[PDB]
């Protein structure tokens, strides 16, 4: 042992941390082994892509047999301490480490990406993870993670029927969808006032998307000129008064559907 | 052949009492007398202060690092009986948590193996120990040992998360046992070693060398030796070799590495466990390294030129 | 006020708040005084003059939070000053609001 | 020419401009305004005079902004060749052109003195502040908030693009446009206001020499 | 219930001697939710166990 | 519908508002208010009145939550367009109008909905913003919607209400006032000389105060150094700020005033950290100015190690070793009342901070220029004096040794 | 019950009691560390859901004023939904006993799979 740390020190000291690992290699005892090559590996791996750092890499993964996912590990740990947490979420996701990039990326990635409306950026890391065999070992999954992955498909297919004269059957999915999502947004832990305001925009985008949705779903059998197109008050009112709005817009919301609802009660007399 | 790298400036305005790296050797944390910790980063043979820690009442006796995994997190401890926990968040450091629990002087600060989460060990003249733990959700956790040693406790460290040889022995599908342990030197000329049992933190070792207090203990890193090894030094002049083969034993031999002809401040073990520094009252710093045989070499008396 | 000259004694009641001549002390009751003004049926002071008056009432507010030490807020005076308080800014925003009505009015 | 191509009914002349203004740069135009023009003790008796060198000197930098930067990457180059002269231990070469050195020691003898207080320093400078002057209560046109004038944004937008990097042979130069621009009560204000923001970036790192070598905290330091 | 606690308080009241951790004034179990103030230390860990074992059962 | 366009159109121009109000409008009371919103959206805000027309219309038939949100954009489109004194006067009258209407409404009704500011308002009948292909760019279909509460039109009505303070303290300004944030608000306020009205917007948005200490520590310097005009120009900024107890004593200059405004500051506005006193310190020792015994004795009170690095930032190593002086000597016992330090040095006394490293850096300071007696008799009366103080510490340290010795027979 | 097993004021064991018998579900798992507890705290749940429907659908005098949680009311159980929140979960060793053949015919058992 004293001799494996000693030398594999030496290597460290003169830039060949590579080749420290393995020296450490040889150590028979695979707990210090393991944790010998991991304790360098998070002193030496750099986040920044080098044409060096990626040869040294290539050394650990191809010729030392390291596992990758030990190197991500290290990377995404240096990522945390340099504060980009792009990158660690990134190496998490790479790292095989689902749990922890999870919690990263619904704490702190989420409402930065929904407020700015980047959708694709967030989708690359909740699509990894929505693959049936991470889901599965992902600690609150169905409460943040697959609420934000199903608002961006929502978003996602409503961008398509508005660029394909879309089929009735598109719609109805649609519709399932959506009114699942004002159920769920609910729901969405809120630590920021950022993730407040994430929430509120994602509140007020679908609340805007279910009513399109009920003007689209109607035949167009009721062309009297002269009326805004009719959406039924009753399938509406549920799902508007669940969804955390802010005070001002679920006042206006609640000022359109009483107006609306006055204009139902005086088209019916 | 040991060169100096480099000559910081502190700017502190009384004496410093800890100087301590951060987990990649890119920050030094340093605190003094001046009742402040300051935080330099150090590339390529620059400074730059980059903070100026207040909060402390009085000289701060000791700086730790928490593992990077959790942020950069640096503990503080203060003869005002205070122990601070700074944060990073955003490039401001900013004071997240005081602990106050103790009723004298808390001399030493130790943070725990980084797979026991947010643990923090701290040594007080109170003749306590303290730890305290951050579970992400809520307040810290204190868990208190009362009387840990008589008249007070100068210094706490940890022991590695992993036993000796545990990664040797195991065919392939047992976890290694986490076991939480630390040592801790006392006014009682004691060094002791605790362990978490049932929640209970119990005296599992009392090792009795020394002849007058025990000013410091460091536990060596356990890089794939299948060997525990403590330091300690104290006022007797006394620096002593703890060496343990099998953690079922609980046997602890002492191994008299030198005899100085004044006190004995503190002792350092290098990262990688093969280099032991040693702090005296002659204002030097000398640097011991096993040899094969087992026999301990001092390799550098650092005069301080200048 | 006696002499039913309101719109006079209005104008003269703000120059003395905004003057900064009374003392902070008396400010609560200068603004109880222009409260029966503030009430009456015609509008006697303009958008304007209200501004000013809530201006007044904002600035005791803030000076009274910077003179109390966390340890005093509990003992029976802070009821009864505070119920004052409301009924003032009632008050104002019943003027503020005839005022603009009327103001507006006027241009058109 | 270059005035009246913004207008579209001369586009035979239009680019005519340009070379006629580098073949005016070549014969040393702003050293002869400022030797031969600016230098007579005539050229102060009569107010229009000013005012039309005045405006010939701040029309070149506000209509002919790319020949400016020019001058200035030029100086920078022959700056270059001096150093590497010297490190040599050789003469710098006699064909070195000092075209915007003129043009800055023009506009510091420009107004280095106003007999007529017509203020026209003040196109250079850019109010940061509305002055708090709360003592002439008596002129009753409230205009909240003019935009200063596109020239005056221009003109002190030059005033602080040469202060940026000033290379070792310009620095003398534009110390003395700063002094000439520095004539009169607002204008030795918002000079001091400059100098002032130019020392204010740097207090936490010592180990930085990264100051403006055109600052307060520069001057005093050296004394 | 929190005879640690109860302690504490009464010693409190029969000796001013300075400088102990505030603790809750009341012994109603929601006295430390509503001071937020601690309970005595042997009177948490006390709790805890017991409501660990209740959970058990 | 073009009809009724035409009635409002002609009832307008004719000026009979009051029929325009009066009229039951049937079903059709949504296209009157769309018109006339329409009207009062493409009409000069100046010229023509259509939205206090709005504003009575709603008013008559009780509507004062329609009432309040017309107000405000009114008060909005004039602070965005109309940048002139008589702007800003209407601007603070709408939003008082509108704060009038919403405390005529239930607390649970009192919100009005704005579309968030950069929402474009596509002019009605503008021309589709064609990308440079010249395809119709797709509407943004998301208007975000903020809800405002009494509370926030509370902190607009008093952004408005300083803006036009300022407007009518110097109208040259009424331009920039109209688009200043809060923040550039408070600079603005604070070189006008305008301090109660830059403390009541920082307390209003949850501004730092510094940038008003700062002000005023500039305006004291700059009076303290200015001739008979600085003083005559300084009663007139320091008669706009709520002296509560100005007695004109002939006897009084307008510098000593300005020093009590600052006191009574500091006395109503106390921050947690010495951050105000740090501020003005800092800056009356960046401009040369020797620091007022009042505001030394009050820092040494609360904060002596922060000064003594103060007096070293600057090089002012006489007062910074008087002050070394003065504080070990209250660490002896003589005069620790003025450092705030409740006990003196003895056995059972609470371990006072001593700033060592800075003291040494004075000791440095004042052995690094060895020409200079005066310097020299300084350090040697340092010395002796921390001589003193460690000799008295050792024994106090010796005597708590003793203390902590006695066995415990009780 | 519901209220104080998600005050965090409490202990996790105060709050994951009370979480058992108000059927609180989030409070609850949290302390369920084995494959056994996390398939009683579902199961416990679903049952006290289900029994909670059953006596508002015959109660015609419920007061509105004491709302438990839409998502606990409103609750669409199936058999197979447990076993699914199970293969979902984040605990490595649920995950890992979910494996073991007696955990795999227990579940087939419970859902009458036989097939």
């Amino acid at each position: 042992g004293t001799l494996h740390a000693s030398y594999a020190a030496q290597l460290e000291n003169v830039g060949l941390w590579e080749w420290a690992i393995f020296v450490l290699l040889h150590i028979p005892h695979p707990h210090i082994r393991e944790a010998g090559v991991r304790e360098l590996l998070n002193r030496q791996c750099v986040v920044r892509e080098s044409p060096e750092s990626l040869a040294k890499e290539n050394f650990l993964i191809h010729r030392l047999c390291v596992p990758a996912q030990w190197v991500h590990e290290a990377k995404a740990i240096r990522s945390r301490r340099d504060g980009d947490r792009h990158k660690e979420a990134l190496y998490l996701l790479k790292g095989h480490q689902w749990n922890p990039c999870h919690k990263l990326v619904t704490r702190h990635l989420a409402a930065d990406a929904v407020i700015n409306e980047n959708y694709r950026y967030l989708q690359s890391f909740l699509g990894e993870l929505s693959n049936p065999e991470h889901c599965k070992h992902i600690q609150d999954w169905e409460t943040a993670g697959k609420v934000y992955l199903d608002y961006i498909r929502v978003i996602d297919m409503l961008n398509l029927i508005q660029q394909d004269e879309s089929s009735g059957c598109e719609l109805e999915k649609l519709h399932t969808k959506v009114m699942s999502l004002c159920k769920w947004v609910e729901l969405i832990h809120c630590y920021t006032a950022k993730d407040r305001l994430a929430q509120s925009e994602m509140a007020k985008r679908v609340a805007n998307i279910l009513r399109v949705v009920l003007s689209l779903q109607q035949p167009p059998e009721s062309m009297s000129d002269s009326s805004e197109p009719r959406v039924p008050l009753r399938l509406l009112a549920p799902h508007i008064g669940r969804l955390p709005m802010p005070e001002d817009y679920a006042l206006e919301e609640l000022r359109g559907l009483t107006q609306s609802y006055l204009r139902e009660l005086i088209c019916d007399s | 052949m040991v060169s100096v790298i480099n000559t910081v400036d502190t700017s502190h305005e009384d004496m410093i009492h800890d100087a301590q790296m951060d987990y990649y050797g890119i920050r030094l944390a340093t605190c003094s007398s001046d009742r402040s910790v300051k935080i330099f980063d150090v590339k390529n043979g620059g400074q730059i202060l980059i903070a100026d820690l207040r909060g402390h009442d009085g000289p701060v006796w000791q700086v730790a690092w928490a593992h990077p995994m959790y942020g950069n997190i640096l503990a503080s401890c203060s003869y005002d009986r205070k122990v601070i926990i700074w944060k990073e968040e955003n490039g401001t450091w900013e004071k997240t948590y005081e602990y106050t629990g103790h009723d004298s002087s808390v001399n030493s600060v130790c943070w725990a193996p980084h797979d026991f989460g947010l643990v923090l060990a701290c040594g007080s003249s109170d003749g306590a120990i303290s730890i305290l733990t951050f579970t992400g959700d809520g307040p810290w956790e204190v868990k208190k040992i009362s009387n840990a040693h008589t008249i007070g406790c100068n210094a706490v460290s940890w022991a590695p998360s992993v036993i000796p040889g545990s990664l040797v022995d195991q065919p392939s599908s047992q976890k290694p046992n986490y076991i939480k342990r630390f040592v801790s030197g006392g006014c009682d000329n004691l060094v002791k070693i605790w362990r978490e049992e049932d929640g209970q933190w119990k005296e599992d070792q009392k090792l009795e060398a020394h002849s007058d207090w025990v000013r410091d203990v460091a536990w060596a890193p356990s890089i794939g030796l299948p060997t525990s090894t403590i330091a300690s030094c104290s006022q007797d002049g006394r620096v002593y070799i703890w060496t343990s083969d099998d953690a079922a034993t609980n046997c602890w031999t002492p191994k008299l590495l030198h005899k100085f002809n004044d006190v004995v401040w503190h002792v350092s073990w290098s990262i990688t466990a093969n280099i032991l520094a040693v702090s005296g009252g002659d204002n030097k710093v000398t640097l011991w390294k096993e040899s094969v045989d087992g026999q301990w070499a001092c390799i550098s008396d650092v005069n301080k030129g200048q | 006020y006696s002499q039913e000259q309101f719109s006079e004694a209005a104008s003269l009641l703000l120059s003395l708040m905004t003057a900064r001549i009374a003392p902070c002390s008396f400010w609560l009751t200068l603004l109880l005084d222009a409260l029966p003004l503030l009430e009456q049926k015609q509008v006697i002071f303009s958008a304007e003059q209200t501004y000013e008056l809530m201006r007044c009432l904002e600035d005791r507010m803030a000076a009274k939070l910077e003179s109390t030490s966390p340890d005093e807020i509990q003992k029976q005076d802070s009821s009864i000053d505070n119920t004052k308080v409301e009924m003032l800014r009632l008050a104002l925003a019943r003027n503020l609001a005839r005022a603009i009505v009327t103001e507006g009015a006027l241009q058109e | 020419l270059r005035g009246i191509s913004q207008f579209s009914e001369v586009l035979e002349f239009s680019e005519a401009d340009e070379p006629m203004a580098e073949i005016a740069i070549g014969g040393n135009v702003f050293l002869f305004l400022t030797e031969a023009v600016v230098g007579s003790e005539s050229f102060c008796t009569d107010e229009f005079f000013i005012r039309r060198i005045h405006k010939l000197v701040t029309d070149f930098p506000t209509l002919m902004p790319m020949k400016v930067k020019q001058l200035r990457n030029r100086a920078e180059e022959d700056a270059r060749l001096i150093q590497m002269s010297m490190q040599m231990g050789n003469e710098p070469p006699a064909s070195l052109r000092r075209d915007l050195e003129h043009l800055l020691l023009l506009i510091g003898e420009l107004y280095r003195k106003d007999p007529f207080h017509l203020e026209l320093a003040l196109e250079y400078w850019c109010p940061t502040e509305p002055l708090q002057s709360t003592s002439l209560m008596g002129s009753f046109l409230g205009v909240a908030h003019q935009r200063p004038p596109q020239r005056q944004v221009l003109l002190s937008k030059f005033v602080r693009q040469m202060s940026d990097l000033l290379p070792a042979t310009l620095y003398l130069p534009y110390l003395k446009m700063l002094r000439g621009l520095a004539s009169g009560p607002q204008c030795a204000h918002y000079c001091f206001s400059l100098l002032k923001a130019n020392g204010g970036s740097s207090a936490e790192n010592l180990q930085a020499a990264g100051g403006s070598p055109v600052s307060w905290d520069h001057f005093f330091h050296s004394l | 219930y929190w005879e640690n606690t109860l302690h504490t308080l009464k010693q409190r009241s029969m000796l001013s001697l300075g400088s102990s951790r505030p603790l809750v004034s009341e012994l109603d179990p929601d006295a430390p939710i509503r001071q937020k103030l601690p309970l005595d230390d042997l009177d948490r860990e006390d709790d805890i166990r017991l409501l660990k074992y209740l959970f058990t059962l | 519908l073009d009809c009724l366009r035409q009635l409002v159109v002609v009832l307008c121009e004719r000026s009979q508002l009051q029929d325009l109000v009066e009229f039951p409008y049937v079903n059709l009371h949504n296209e009157v208010v769309g018109i006339i919103e329409s009207r009062a959206r493409a009409v000069d805000l100046m010229t023509h009145n259509y939205y206090e027309l709005l504003y009575a219309f709603h008013i008559y038939r009780h509507n004062y939550r329609k009432a309040g949100s017309v107000m405000f954009e009114y008060g909005m489109r004039l602070g965005r367009e109309v940048r002139t004194l008589r702007g800003l006067q209407k601007q603070v009258n709408s939003y008082l109008a509108c704060l009038n209407c919403l405390r005529l409404i239930r607390p649970e009704y009192a919100w009005i909905v704005q579309p968030v500011s950069g929402a474009v308002y596509e002019r009605p009948g503008a021309s589709p913003k064609r990308n440079y292909d010249g395809e119709s760019s797709a509407v943004p279909s998301s208007s975000q919607i903020e809800i405002l509460e009494l509370r926030d039109l509370e902190k607009e009505y008093v952004l408005a209400q300083t803006r036009l303070t300022l407007a009518k303290h110097n109208p040259s300004t009424a331009a920039i006032a109209g688009s200043s944030a809060a923040e550039e608000m408070v600079a603005l306020l604070v070189q006008a000389g305008l301090f109660d009205t830059a403390i009541s917007l920082c307390q209003t948005f949850k501004l730092a105060l510094t940038s008003v200490f700062e002000g005023l520590a500039c305006k004291c310097i700059r009076l303290q150094q200015g001739g008979e005009a600085a003083q005559a120009e300084a009663w007139e900024w320091l008669a706009a700020n709520q002296l509560a107890t100005v007695i004109t004593t002939k006897e009084s200059s307008a510098t000593d005033e300005a020093w009590r405004l600052m006191i009574s500051y500091l006395d109503k506005y106390e921050a947690k950290n010495t951050l105000y006193h740090h501020c003005i310190i800092n800056k009356l020792l960046s401009h040369g100015v020797p620091l007022p015994n009042w505001l030394i004795n009050r820092y040494k009170a609360m904060d002596a190690a922060e000064l003594l690095r103060l007096y070293l930032k600057y090089d002012l190593l006489e007062e910074a070793a008087e002050l070394v002086l003065e504080y070990v000597d209250a660490l002896l016992g003589k005069g620790h009342q003025y450092f705030g330090i409740q006990a003196p040095l003895s056995a059972t006394s609470q371990l006072v901070w001593f700033p060592y490293s800075a003291i040494d850096h004075l000791r440095q300071a004042l052995g690094e220029n060895e020409s200079n007696q005066h310097n020299q008799a300084i350090l040697s009366k340092l010395q002796r004096k921390m001589d003193e103080y460690f000799q008295k510490l050792k024994k106090a340290t010796d005597d708590y040794k003793k203390l902590v010795q006695k066995p415990l027979r009780a | 019950c519901w209220r104080m097993a998600e005050d965090e004021q409490f202990n996790k064991y105060e709050r994951a009691i009370y979480a058992t018998l108000s059927g609180n579900l989030k409070q609850l798992l949290p302390v369920c560390e084995s494959w056994e507890d996390t398939v009683w705290a579902h199961f416990k749940v679903m049952v006290d859901s289900l029994v909670e429907q059953e006596i508002r659908a015959s109660i015609i005098s419920f007061n509105e004023a004491n709302e438990l949680p839409r998502e606990y009311l409103e609750a669409n159980w199936t058999l197979d939904s447990v076993f699914e929140e199970l293969q979902a979960t984040d605990k490595k060793r649920v995950l890992e006993e979910n494996r073991e053949h007696y955990h795999i015919i227990q579940k087939f058992v419970i859902l009458a799979d036989v097939d």
